[PDB]
């Protein structure tokens, strides 16, 4: 049903990432882990993204999106949410849309390419679809390895969740 | 999208 | 050297604060907004240039860049110090160009390097960069960045906060 | 260059 359609979508594209294999002299690209997109870059359709969308209610979320279209006519993108139940395609302006990573970063070869320990991210938050405000609390150690992060979670008397697995595809910059 | 609950 | 470092303070003092205008983003080379796909810096120029000595070593220094040639796709740039034979031929990848405004952290945060966040930065009272993690974000717009400093001399690995001007941090372009 |  939905519920495992979704999980299993989350797991293909966080394992499908490839792994950025450098040789000697080369820089981690932009897009590789935590490089940031380069200044006006423009998402492809087909691309990942975390796109912030409101409802019909008004909460703002940052939801897990890929792009449909983008118009330097009004530099606005669509999107189209993962989820089958998001019916809306959404047109939205650039600075509610991050690219997700294309790369993972290798931490054996490539470790300025990941989050520093403490970072402010968003990430995507267990058994849901969408990225919240995090800090980093250690980066993966092997290619193979998710980050763990601590959520900001009000419901927790410092503030924060405990630590959860969050894979290199969905943790993104948060500015 | 599913939400944080 | 003194006067050198007085014009090299005085750059970073008079890099102009993006002013913008509301519902705005701010431009490639705002603060830490990184440059454009496939960017060229232009004549005269600040950036940081990633030179190798003779012996191997690779130091990132502050440069003007001098002429790009797209017959080599490659820069010549001149050190800052204008000292003895001050200029270099270099591929693109060893230039990271300087922000040309400072992002105003009143209107533009989200152009401000975070906690945290490796970068390369000039060490006080030198022309050199050096790896570093931001320790703060200027909250004025005439405020440094302070930063840690990697330094082997201490037991921890890190300097103090030291402050560095918007100019003069940029993107981590160096492994350890 | 000026260096630390």
């Amino acid at each position: 049903g939905r519920r495992g359609v979704l999980m299993t979508l989350l797991q293909q594209s966080a394992m499908t990432l490839p792994l950025w294999i450098g040789k000697p002299g080369d820089k981690p690209p932009p897009l590789c882990g935590a490089i940031p997109a380069s200044g006006d870059y423009v998402a492809r359709p087909g691309d990942k993204v975390a796109a912030r969308v409101k409802a019909v209610d008004g909460d703002e979320q940052w939801i897990l999106a890929e792009v449909v279209s983008y118009s330097h006519a009004t530099n606005k993108y669509e999107v189209d949410d993962i989820d089958e139940e998001g019916k809306e395609r959404h047109t939205l302006s650039r600075r509610r849309v991050i690219p997700l990573p294309q790369w993972k970063a290798n931490p054996e070869t490539d470790p300025e390419a990941l989050f520093q320990k403490e970072q402010l991210v968003l990430a995507l938050y267990p058994q849901t679809t969408c990225f919240y405000r995090a800090l980093i609390h250690a980066p993966p150690q092997r290619p193979q390895d998710d980050y763990s992060v601590l959520f900001e979670d009000t419901s927790y008397a410092d503030g924060y969740s405990p630590p959860l697995n969050v894979a290199q595809r969905y943790v993104v910059a948060c500015k | 999208a599913r939400t944080k609950q």
